[PDB]
């Protein structure tokens, strides 16, 4: 297992230029390229990327193209200019992953033994964290699937490096931002938090209204794995939990009551120090 | 002599054992800062009294 | 059956619905805990058998009908209580 | 960042730019003394640089420092949170010990001489504003996030 | 012999002797068990140690699956006196391999631990963080996958 990947901010931008290359067609043309990273640890790194030609139809999603010859030569150039770097996987720009997206992985597992994808989003209509990545395993089921083969969710985050923090945050000056503001980000974080809570509930009832009535496969997936979600649901206001808020919140109230009691005295120093300096500079001037 | 965390009962003939809480430290350091804040207002009290 | 409200069931309803005697319900429930289809606990000063975790089972149409009713009653309360944060602080958080 | 554009030496007397606007004359700086010592305005001329931005990358260059709702709904841990409050208040007592001495002291010294005997180890009134800010923003968010996890959940 | 391994398969030493009374003396190999039980001074140490290990076996799963237990039920589920029950819980708590609290003016003892609002509020947030938000993230992605298999 890999259990997270680390994505530098040079990519997430070296994808979007290639979406901007062929983006004159407008309607739909998925970008697929080649991902470059480090055979690091259990934890893995992502550094560079480049593109590859790819087209695919609308019906019969089995007609698709990865130029191997283009993949051999251009990676042979990047191996030539950079010996530290080697391949780790691939990416595509599609907002939701398609049905075609498993045979692309089944091609290039002969390049890296654990070839990992990264889905990005050129248009995150979700205001939350984009650019999530998957990995394929086999999970052969009680039903009798010969090979239950579906990707697994892997957590991810945006990497950082000393040179690229210079160039990125120089370009952040085109908009205003409060990273220095204490508790102004924090109040937004529960706003950005609970917006994520409401977004996942409006999606799950749309799945749940369809599978209730008329049309969907009712299968022994989520419908009881989501039943376990209801099983936790802590019973918050009950017998002894009341003695957890009235023995611990009032601890943190005293520290705030201490902090106000000094902050008022500190601001009272600035009165007398100004009122002495006010009239005594006046009474010697006159 | 604090060799033991217990309590006795004459009307029961019963020894009862309890544990020790390490809690009482925030409130202890709280009131001593109030003793220091008592003097800095006194230091401002004659400062306004000596000159307005 | 009971929706986790007073799921600390006492021995009598186990001993009735399984129609085994009183002095064998503990050896009965420790078997199900040992196999692992349940993760509760056993008191004896009240002989109440608390329940925590049930394995998930198969359900049907009308169980989904109540479950959307649980979900809608939970979804529209989160959104209302999230408005009450932003309504409290409009131009305070920028 | 910097960009330059070579000029001839054969046109050293004749004008090289027609100068029909102000945008490349007095803007973005006057040329720096360590760069005109070799260059400006001999043998070449400088040139201006801006930043064009497509909307698509502009929208995602904005939001890459935020997290999921997991980070917005944590409750850090109440053992270390009380331990951190036990820590900070304890030296804040000692800052108040030093604060009583210096504010009472005030040798009539025309306070720029107060402002030269304070560089050294002297620090009242500076940590006293600081630790109050830390004890405020920690305790408020730790309470307020614990408020929502009962109102929202069940 | 696997019956002693996990969760007691609820056992009894008297039922053990009725199943093992001939592995001491009869058999085809027979040689370790006579070294275990047949020799007198080595057996009498290993008789009582087998008594020691089966009563050590039951107290462990009692601490697993009991909020409380009365004094009378422990004595009849170990099949020994209430005095010998007190000796077995004493030398295992000075060993502190099983923590217990033999409240004996009532006989009702407990196997739980006194909790803290530093601990109780921690366990409330622990279920709240790990298994209310992370599993919520999980169910949405498989619900995304069911669009792909089914439409179109």
């Amino acid at each position: 297992a890999v259990q997270k990947v680390v994505v530098h901010p040079l990519v997430l931008l070296s994808v979007v230029d290639h979406f901007n290359r062929i983006g004159k067609v407008g309607n739909q043309k998925r970008v697929v390229g080649v991902l470059l990273g480090s055979w690091q640890k259990k934890v893995l790194d992502v550094s560079n990327s480049f593109a590859v030609p790819f087209d695919e139809d609308d019906k019969d999603d089995s007609v698709w193209f990865l130029d191997h010859d283009y993949l051999e030569n251009m990676y042979g150039m990047f191996k030539k200019v950079n010996a530290r770097e080697r391949i780790v996987g691939w990416y595509h720009t599609g907002p939701k992953l398609h049905k075609n997206d498993i045979a692309i992985n089944e091609l290039m597992k002969r390049y890296c033994p654990n070839s990992v994808l990264v889905i990005i989003d050129v248009k995150p209509k979700d205001l939350g964290l984009p650019t999530e990545a998957y990995i394929s395993v086999e999970e052969v089921h009680d039903d009798g699937t010969p090979t239950s083969k579906t990707f697994e969710h892997v957590t991810s985050e945006i990497g950082a490096e000393e040179a690229e923090e210079v160039g990125v945050e120089h370009l952040l000056r085109d908009i205003k931002d409060t990273t220095v503001g204490t508790l102004s980000q924090r109040i937004t974080n529960q706003v950005h938090g609970l917006k994520g809570l409401n977004s996942k509930l409006l999606d799950i009832r749309s799945y749940l209204e369809k599978v209730a009535t008329g049309k969907l496969p009712i299968n022994h997936q989520i419908i009881y794995q989501l039943q376990d979600v209801f099983n936790l649901l802590p019973d918050v206001s009950l017998q002894e939990f009341v003695k957890a808020f009235y023995l611990k919140t009032n601890d943190q109230m005293v520290v705030v009551y201490l902090a106000s009691l000094i902050r008022s005295v500190v601001a009272l120093h600035n009165l007398i120090n100004n009122k002495i300096a006010n009239r005594d500079a006046e009474k010697k001037e006159g | 002599d604090k060799k033991f965390h217990g309590i006795l009962d004459q009307g029961e003939g019963v020894l009862i054992i309890f544990d020790e809480p390490p809690v009482d430290k925030t409130y202890e350091a709280a009131l001593e800062t109030i003793q220091n804040m008592s003097k800095v207002v006194d230091s401002l009290y004659n400062k306004a009294k000596k000159l307005t | 059956t009971r929706p986790a409200n007073h799921r600390q069931l006492t021995f009598e309803e186990i001993a009735k619905s399984a129609k085994i005697t009183v002095n064998e319900v503990e050896l009965l429930v420790m078997k199900a805990l040992s196999v692992g289809l349940v993760k509760g606990s056993i008191d004896e000063v009240d002989k109440r058998v608390h329940m925590t975790w049930v394995q998930p089972r198969v359900l049907d149409l009308q169980q989904i009908k109540g479950m959307k009713d649980r979900l809608e009653f939970w979804c529209t309360d989160v959104k209302s209580m999230e408005m009450l944060v932003e309504h409290q602080a409009h131009d305070i958080l920028t | 960042i910097d960009a330059f554009r070579l000029i001839n030496a054969n046109m050293m007397v004749l004008g090289h730019e027609p100068r029909q606007t102000t945008s490349n004359l007095g803007h973005l700086n006057k040329p720096s003394i360590q760069a005109l010592i070799h260059g400006l305005n001999r043998h070449y001329y400088s040139i201006t640089i801006n930043y064009r931005k497509n909307e698509l990358e502009q929208k995602m260059l904005l939001n890459l420092h935020k997290k999921s709702w997991m980070e917005g709904l944590t409750l850090q841990d109440y053992s270390e949170h009380c331990k951190h409050n036990e820590s900070v208040v304890k030296e804040m007592l000692e800052l108040a010990k030093n604060y009583n001495k210096a504010v009472e002291e005030e040798d009539k010294m025309t306070p720029e001489q107060l402002a030269i005997k304070n560089v050294g180890k002297q620090d009242p009134k500076r940590h006293l504003e600081e630790h109050v800010d830390v004890l405020m923003t920690s305790n408020i968010v730790q309470c307020l996030a614990a408020m929502l996890d009962t109102v929202v959940f069940k | 012999l696997l019956k002693l391994f996990t969760t007691m398969e609820l056992m009894r030493w008297s039922t053990l002797v009725e199943d093992y009374g001939m592995e001491l003396r009869k058999g085809s190999l027979e040689s370790p068990a006579t070294d275990v039980f047949g020799s007198t001074e080595e057996g009498e140490k290993r008789w009582k140690d087998l008594k020691n290990r089966v009563v050590e076996h039951n107290i462990r799963i009692m601490a697993k699956y009991y909020t409380r237990i009365t004094m009378k039920r422990m004595a009849q589920l170990l099949d020994l006196s209430v005095d010998e029950s007190e000796a077995f819980l004493s030398n295992l708590v000075v060993n502190k391999t099983i923590f217990a609290k033999v409240d004996r003016l009532a006989g009702i003892i407990n196997f739980q631990r006194p909790k803290d609002p530093n601990n109780l509020l921690n366990d409330w947030s622990q279920k709240l963080n790990s298994l209310m938000s992370l599993v919520n993230k999980t169910t949405h992605l498989i619900a995304k996958e069911e669009m792909i298999h089914n439409l179109q």
